[PDB]
């Protein structure tokens, strides 16, 4: 009975994030009230994943779209990411500087890269699961995967390097290394990981992505 | 010699205070511990006003207890509708930097200090609906600290040049002039027939003018700090005083000697503001701990206490029927409790 | 110069002194009398009914 | 009736626009408070940064530079006689007892008569044996350019140039305040300039400023307060600045210091005269310290002098959030003041305080 427990333990995710989402206030506050929404959904999504390894699928046209959801939100948290890494770095670093439209811009890119195609339908194996295994072939991966990880991981080590840059010059004229640390090692260490195991293309890439989920959970507290 | 003078000044002093003490007969709690306690006050904020960018210096409720004024550290007066949380004016300031503000018993003139030496006059009621400035007084050194209305053409005002003055709108010249005090004045107010005022100078005592004559009544200097507000009780024979140290005390003038004291042990912060209610039962009185407290003004016992600010409390006042009591705050914040 | 100021303190400390007083006996009867008689016609210690209440 | 309900809330409707709408330029601007003891500089600054950056910067301007060369004349002549050791000078006798005369008078001497022979008593050797020892009374810093300026002023239509209007000394009552802006951004600068007081209760209403610029003189080492014989002119400024740092209110205000009237200080160390030694005795053991960067025309006596001044100021600051930035100005250079300002601006002030959650 170890998946109650873990399935109980993912459970306590929703309350620090819904607790961060009570709190509910600045111009940066507002971006990073999107990382928090996403995440809450995490828990109605992680539960049917859960109990689909304990053994289902009763939904025959339900079984994507739980997939689907899982890639928006995916997508939307990490480009939520990337966006405040971005905001954060280009105000420190220009000073004397001269926000829902955007954060909406973010979230229609996520909405509909991830989840048009699942809802279209855009081998053999692929044939028995029509008859909630996940096969996709074509490179949809290539696309997904490099618009979802890749373009934000490459911009957060942009900005993050110049913004400790220019806090070392100002001690000139420590907290910062751990800080940053803190702000990368773990997003780095749950999401690289599963690009590497998805651009190999199961048992193990399966393991891989639950591994990750909690991750985006401990984002509200290191943000917070 | 300076000597001798010196020697009466001392030789005057004593007889004072040792005529006092034969007036004492009895203290204020032995001749009222005979009466049943009024118990917990509870009340909660009916309507909240926002809109102003900066602190709120001070405010002033109309004389038909539904308009009122406020005035804040970017340089704007907006006149409120309490009923309905509804704006009526805008008026923008010559200086940024504004410390009181008041409202005339007709309801016509509005006007407004400062730093800027200026007690600079609006006009409400005019035609094509527009607000100017009437008349500037400028003959006049130091901040100023208060201003209030006797009637549409007279205003009296009280600045750190350890001065008080009675103005006259019409010919803009210094009627009179109140001088003795050793320092600055921080608050005055009017009796309420309009006859005498006092001020709370910033040396520890508290004076008792008279605006015909001209003079100085008396003097109570029962103090040991600053003091920052003083209001009338609502006979007319007794005031309250707010001082920097925790303690609020009440005089009296007949009598002139101090009654009673409200202090607490577990207070060691200042005081903005002091009000009465309209019984002249509570003494409402503002704080330096982000909120405000509820006193008694016979048993002297802390009732019930109001809070929810989240920043220090710079101005109270009460309506005239008693209906509603004002409290503003340095979070660009207003609220109403009932 | 200053001589004077010490002169025109004195002037004024001495009428001060020339006053009349009550005892507190007499004068902290009065205020207990005012607050008794006023006690009805006050909406904040006496809460008000919701329909008189004009801010509700 | 529901048309009344309607104007009110279209009227409401506007306010709140007007308001949302003039919300953004007070966000947008930077407030900066200057302080420092009287007689000091403060308002050079601001009258100077109004010709750096904003194009509008006079009759009766004209009456002030001559009511500065009346004042500065009479006090050098009639101060001799209160002198206890004596240096008497016969010439101009005539016109001594006239300067007396005139000494006290709510109206000038307009006509020509006085200029004609005020010049001699400035080429007079005894005013200039006077005026080599100007620490005893209390005289004008201007004293000597306009004494030397009174040929031209004496002519007819004087116009007086933006140097000359620099160096005149005139009462402030109110609060003198200026807006420029530099580039895209604006700024906001203001006095205070009402009285000495020893409380400064409206401390108060100064919690929200960016920054608060200090400004002392350093040429004062060897002159008295106003109050005569109070304290040394100098150390008057420590006292007030130490005051300042440790207070309630500003506590999370940085300071900006600036070191004024440094063509004075270097024209008073090198022609000998009083020594700095005389009056702080704890100076005689100071060395330079090896992180020195002297400017490059300055001789090697007077940069002991210059840093010695900074490090008494710097260890109040330093002993117990906080910052303090040091410089050197001389407020009547125009292009001094260009280069300090930016410098000072390029380490911002707002960087630091956005580093704040993690360094
Ligand atoms: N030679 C010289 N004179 C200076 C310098 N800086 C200021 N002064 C002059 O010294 C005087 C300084 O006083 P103000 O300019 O009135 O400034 P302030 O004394 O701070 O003004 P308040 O204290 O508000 O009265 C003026 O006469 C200035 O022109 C400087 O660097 N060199
Ligand atoms: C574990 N469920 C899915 C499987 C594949 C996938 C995910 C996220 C982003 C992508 O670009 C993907 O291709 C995962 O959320
Ligand atoms: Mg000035």
């Amino acid at each position: 009975g170890m998946g109650i427990v873990m399935s109980l333990i993912v459970l306590a995710i929703v309350f620090g994030n819904v607790l961060v989402i009570t709190a509910i206030q600045t111009v940066t506050n507002y971006f990073i009230t999107s990382l928090a929404c996403a995440d809450l959904v995490m828990g109605l999504a992680v539960v049917p994943f859960g109990a689909a390894h304990i053994l289902w699928t009763f939904g025959n046209f339900w079984c994507e779209f739980w997939t689907s959801i899982d890639v928006l939100c995916v997508t939307a948290s990490i480009e939520t990411l990337c966006v405040i890494a971005v905001d954060r770095y280009f105000a420190i670093t220009s000073p004397f500087k001269y926000a829902r439209v955007i954060i909406l811009m973010v979230w229609i890119v996520s909405g509909l890269t991830s989840f048009l195609p699942i809802q279209m339908h855009w081998h053999q194996e692929a044939i028995n699961c029509y008859a909630c295994d996940f096969f996709t072939n074509q490179a949809y991966a290539i696309a997904s995967s490099i618009v979802s990880f890749y373009v934000p991981l490459v911009i957060m080590v942009f900005v993050y390097s110049r913004v400790f840059q220019e806090a070392k010059r100002q001690l000139q004229k420590h907290k910062a290394l751990k800080t940053l640390g803190i702000i990368m090692g773990t997003f780095t260490l749950c999401w690289l990981p599963f690009f590497i195991v998805n651009i190999v293309h199961k048992e193990v890439y399966i393991l891989l992505n639950w591994i990750g989920y909690v991750n985006s959970g401990f984002n509200p507290l290191i943000y917070c | 010699e300076l000597d001798q003078l010196r020697q009466e000044a001392e030789q005057l002093k004593n007889q004072i205070r040792d005529a006092r003490k034969a007036c004492a007969d009895a203290t204020l709690s032995q001749i009222t511990n005979n009466i049943d306690p009024v118990g917990r006050i509870q009340m909660r904020t009916r309507r909240t006003l926002r809109g102003h960018l900066a602190k709120i210096y001070a405010m002033h409720w109309g004389t038909d207890s539904r308009l009122l004024v406020s005035a804040s550290q970017d340089g704007k007066l907006i006149i409120w509708d309490s009923y309905t949380t509804n704006k009526v004016h805008a008026i923008p300031l010559r200086s940024s930097w504004v410390m009181t503000c008041a409202y005339a018993p007709s309801g016509n003139y509005v006007a407004c200090g400062g730093l800027d030496n200026i007690c600079s006059i609006y006009n409400l009621k005019t035609r094509e609906g527009n607000v100017r400035v009437s008349r500037e007084l400028a003959g006049h050194t130091g901040y100023l600290s208060c201003c209030r209305f006797l009637d549409d053409n007279q205003i009296v005002t009280s600045s750190g040049d350890t001065t008080c003055a009675l103005w006259d709108i019409e010919t803009g010249q210094q009627t009179t002039t109140f001088t003795g005090h050793t320092g600055d004045v921080m608050s005055l107010s009017l009796a309420p027939d309009t006859r005498l005022f006092v001020s709370g100078a910033c040396d520890a005592s508290a004076k008792l003018w008279d605006v015909r004559e001209g003079m100085c009544r008396q003097t109570f200097t029962g103090h040991e700090s600053d003091i920052n507000a003083i209001c009338f009780f609502p006979n007319g024979n007794a005031f309250a005083t707010g001082s920097d140290d925790a303690t609020c005390r009440l005089f009296d003038l007949r009598a002139d000697q101090e009654l009673m004291t409200y202090s607490h042990d577990n207070i060691i912060c200042g005081i903005t503001s002091v009000s009465f209610s309209k019984s002249g039962r509570l003494l409402l009185a503002g704080y330096d701990d982000f909120n405000c407290n509820v006193w008694d003004a016979l048993k002297a016992d802390r009732a019930g206490v109001l809070a929810g600010h989240d920043n220090r409390v710079s101005c109270l006042g009460v309506t005239d029927d008693g209906m509603a009591v004002a409290t503003g705050s340095w979070d660009s914040f207003l609220k109403i409790w009932n | 110069a200053s001589i004077a100021q010490a002169r025109k303190l004195v002037e004024q400390l001495k009428m001060e002194a020339n006053i009349d007083r009550i005892k507190v006996s007499k004068a902290a009867a009065d205020l207990m009398a005012y607050c008794e008689a006023h006690a009805k016609e006050d909406p904040l210690l006496t809460p008000v009914p919701a329909s008189e209440n004009p801010f509700r | 009736q529901r048309n009344e309900e309607k104007a009110q809330r279209e009227a409401n409707k506007k306010i709140e626009k007007q308001l949302q709408k003039d919300k953004q330029v007070y966000r947008a601007t930077h407030r900066l408070l200057l302080l420092g003891a009287g007689e000091s500089g403060k308002s050079t600054i601001v009258k100077q940064m109004r010709i750096l950056h904003v194009n509008g910067f006079k009759a009766t301007k004209v009456q002030d530079i001559k009511n500065n060369l009346k004042e500065a004349i009479e006090t050098i002549v009639a101060a001799m006689s209160n002198l206890v050791p004596p240096v008497e000078l016969p010439e101009n006798q005539f016109r001594v007892d006239y300067i007396l005369s005139v000494m006290n008078v709510p109206d000038f001497d307009f006509p020509p008569e006085f200029y004609e022979h005020a010049k001699a008593l400035w080429e007079d050797e005894g005013v200039r044996a006077c005026y080599e020892r100007s620490n005893e009374y209390q005289l004008i810093d201007c004293a000597q350019y306009f004494l030397d300026k009174i040929d031209v002023i004496k002519q007819a239509d004087y116009v007086p140039s933006d140097q000359d209007l620099l160096r005149c000394r005139v009462l402030t009552s109110g609060i003198f305040e200026t807006k420029f802006q530099v580039d895209k951004v604006n700024f906001h600068m203001f006095d205070v300039g009402g009285q000495r007081d020893e409380r400064r209760k409206w401390i108060q209403c100064f919690n929200d400023v960016t920054a608060i610029i200090f400004v002392v003189a350093s040429s004062s080492y060897n002159m008295v307060i106003r109050e005569d014989n109070q304290t040394n002119r100098l150390q008057e400024a420590l006292n007030l600045f130490k005051s300042i740092w440790n207070n309630r209110w500003l506590r999370t205000i940085s300071v900006i210091l600036f070191l004024n009237k440094q063509d004075l200080l270097a024209e008073k160390v090198l022609a000998g005269k009083s020594k700095i030694e005389d009056y702080f005795p704890e100076f005689a053991r100071y060395t330079t310290p090896e992180d020195a960067t002297p400017e490059p025309g300055e001789d090697p006596r007077v940069t002991r002098a210059k840093y010695f001044i900074r490090d008494e100021f710097l260890r109040i600051s330093t002993a117990s959030r906080h910052y303090c930035y040091p410089h050197f100005t001389c407020a009547v250079d125009t292009e001094n003041i260009r280069r300090v300002f930016n410098d000072c601006r390029d380490i911002i002030q707002r960087m630091h305080l956005r580093q704040y959650e993690l360094l």
